């Protein structure tokens, strides 16, 4: 009934981070979670997510570099980030919606966390 | 208003009732969930439960009227079925027991379900004006009880697993014999035949086993689909064969074959109708959430509101023709919500299914609520027998038409689900529009046949 992310912060260009969704109330195994974004100036749009019996959802620019799982025995959701680049600069909110389905938008999800902000920086090491 | 017995009767069959639908509402999500069936699996191995739990009925009301008296049977019904929750419950620590405990169940509502009903007839003298509004206040009765359990089981099941929901349906049933027993004097007088002399422990005994025995068959039964349909096959041809040996048959004989058709989209709810709601609709309706599971309550929620306006409120073949265009109706509605109403991304209003469950509703309140006292009346243990087979078999192939909805594990796209929930929705909109017409058709014919 309320989920809450942690794992987000600040990275370089490429790097990885880790985000994790956890629930209180209700058993998440039962629930279709999925990772919005919201970066300056945009509108929340689906990231990546896994139903309640493993299948997948992916937005077109993050396949092949994100990968979401589940933990059913902790209870947890994971998203992990590579190779991230300076546009997946965002706030990132976990939702979830009981049943199989990863509807695209927000209004399809009820229960929501509060959001970690990840930032990837254009830094790196000087040649 | 009522004899005292009535309250009793009233709060012993609520109780039963939720014990009951706090099971068939989290059912085939227990399946798929908890122990991996795909869809296809989970829906026709609740078809076989359901044909079970109905088909059985019989034995129960026989049980009642000859061996051991209607009171007692009440009593060992709702041991029997007590004891199906708690394994259900127990069916979490032991996978392998969950057959077995839905077959004590099926057995248990077998023996259960002809008898309080049979008992509140005998609590008034023959024609005392207050039955009809006695009756209309048993089915309010069961579909508190269904209101309930639909809207709880699923919040609980999700909150506290379902080991919990199982052992509060049990608890319910042992709340049952509790209120029961503590008004056992409200019915001393009330009982058929063998309620009145000492109990045959000869016949109880019989009763036991054959009680185990059948357990056992559910269970197998229910495992074995692909037979399950032979035996209710070779048994359908044998009861009509004997029903013809045995021209006021005609009626209740074509009036039990559409109320077959009924059944078939009666079973939908927890099946197909239960998934699209979980696939295809929003989740969130006078801005409050909720778990899509528990909508499978507006049904007993508008059986509720609408059995006191429609108690208030052609003749018999006419009603059951009614009642099966409001069925049609249903599903059109569902259809056309998929079809034209739905979001951008694969939504649609959960209005929308408030409107497919007033429709089935009022269809069932004109076919299955109506036609069991009246078509009986017309027409005596063998044919209701028969409607209970028959119901039976309507609900095998209820669950083997909700195959034709099941969504693999791996789909998460609602716009990859809508087109076939509205395609088979439609498709059984038209069918049951189809054979509302026919049923038209045939009502002044037979209407003259009641004559
Ligand atoms: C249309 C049928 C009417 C449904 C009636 C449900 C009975 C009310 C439930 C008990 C009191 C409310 O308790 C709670 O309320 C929240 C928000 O309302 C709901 O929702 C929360 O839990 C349920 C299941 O546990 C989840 O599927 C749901 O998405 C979650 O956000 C649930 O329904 C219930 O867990
Ligand atoms: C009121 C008398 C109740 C009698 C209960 C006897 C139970 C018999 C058990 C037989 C085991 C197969
Ligand atoms: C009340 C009887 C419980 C039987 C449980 C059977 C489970 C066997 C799994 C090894
Ligand atoms: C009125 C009590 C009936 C007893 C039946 C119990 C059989 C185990
Ligand atoms: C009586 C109808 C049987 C249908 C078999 C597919």
């Amino acid at each position: 009934v309320q989920l809450v992310e942690s794992g987000g912060g600040l990275v370089q260009a490429g790097g990885s981070l880790r985000l994790s969704c956890a629930a209180s109330g209700p058993t998440l195994s039962n629930y279709a979670v999925g990772w919005f974004r919201q970066a300056p100036g945009k509108e929340r749009e689906f990231v990546a997510g896994i139903n309640w019996s493993s299948g997948l959802r992916y937005k077109d620019v993050v396949k092949g570099r994100f990968t979401v799982s589940r933990d059913n025995v902790k209870d947890t959701v994971y998203l992990q980030m590579n190779s991230l680049k300076p546009e997946d600069t965002a706030v990132y909110y976990c939702a979830a919606r009981f049943g199989g389905m990863l509807p695209l938008q927000p209004s399809g999800y009820a229960n929501w966390g509060q959001g970690t902000q990840v930032t990837v920086s254009s830094h790196h090491h000087h040649h | 208003q009522q004899p005292r017995p009535f309250f009793m009767i009233f709060f012993v069959e609520l109780w039963e009732r939720f014990g009951y639908y706090g099971v068939q509402g989290v059912l085939a999500v227990f399946f798929v969930k908890q122990l991996g069936f795909s869809q296809e699996q989970a829906f026709v191995t609740f078809g076989a439960f359901a044909a079970l739990v109905y088909g059985l009925i019989s034995i129960g009301g026989y049980v009642g009227d000859h061996l051991l008296g209607t009171k007692r049977t009440i009593v060992l019904g709702a041991l029997v079925l007590a004891i199906g929750y708690f394994m259900t419950g127990m069916s979490l620590l032991k996978p392998d027991l969950i057959f077995i405990a839905l077959g004590t169940i099926a057995v248990g509502n077998g023996l259960f379900k002809a008898n309080p009903a049979s008992l509140l007839s005998k609590c008034y003298p023959p024609k005392d004006p207050r039955l009809d509004g006695a009756f209309t206040l048993f089915y309010m009765s069961i579909n508190i009880g269904s209101l309930i359990a639909l809207s709880l089981a699923p919040v609980i099941a999700d909150r506290f697993g379902y080991s919990v929901t199982y052992n509060l349906c049990g608890a319910g049933l042992i709340i049952a014999l509790l209120v029961y027993i503590a008004c056992r004097g409200m019915v001393k007088d009330i009982g058929s035949e063998p309620d009145f002399r000492p109990m045959s422990f000869s016949k109880l005994l019989y009763v036991l086993l054959g009680s185990v025995v059948m357990i056992f068959v559910c269970a197998w039964l229910m495992h074995n689909v692909e037979v399950a349909n032979l035996v209710l096959i070779v048994l359908s041809i044998v009861v009509t064969i004997i029903f013809f040996r045995q021209n006021k048959m005609f009626v209740a004989f074509v009036l039990m074959l559409e109320a077959v058709v009924f059944y078939i989209l009666y079973a939908q709810m927890p099946t197909s109708l239960n998934f699209f709601a979980i696939n295809n609709v929003h989740h969130e309706i006078l801005g409050f959430s909720i778990n899509p599971v528990s909508f499978q309550a507006l049904n007993p929620f508008w059986v509720v509101l609408a059995s006191p306006i429609l108690a208030g409120i052609l003749s018999m073949p006419m009603k059951f023709t009614l009642g099966m265009f409001m069925c049609s109706l249903g599903f059109l509605t569902a259809a056309a919500a998929g079809m034209w109403f739905a979001d951008a991304q694969g939504l649609t209003s959960p209005w929308f299914i408030v409107l497919v469950y007033l429709f089935q509703s009022l269809g069932e309140l004109f076919i299955s609520a109506l036609g069991l006292a009246m078509i009986a009346a017309l027409v005596m243990g063998f044919i209701l027998g028969m409607w209970f087979l028959t119901q039976a078999a309507a609900f095998l192939l209820g669950g083997y038409v909700a195959t034709f909805t099941a969504v693999p594990d791996n789909i998460t796209d609602p716009l990859e689900t809508l087109p076939v929930y509205t395609n088979v929705f439609g498709k059984i909109g038209l069918v049951t529009l189809g054979v509302a017409v026919v049923m038209l058709l045939m009502v002044p014919w037979l209407k003259r046949m009641i004559a």
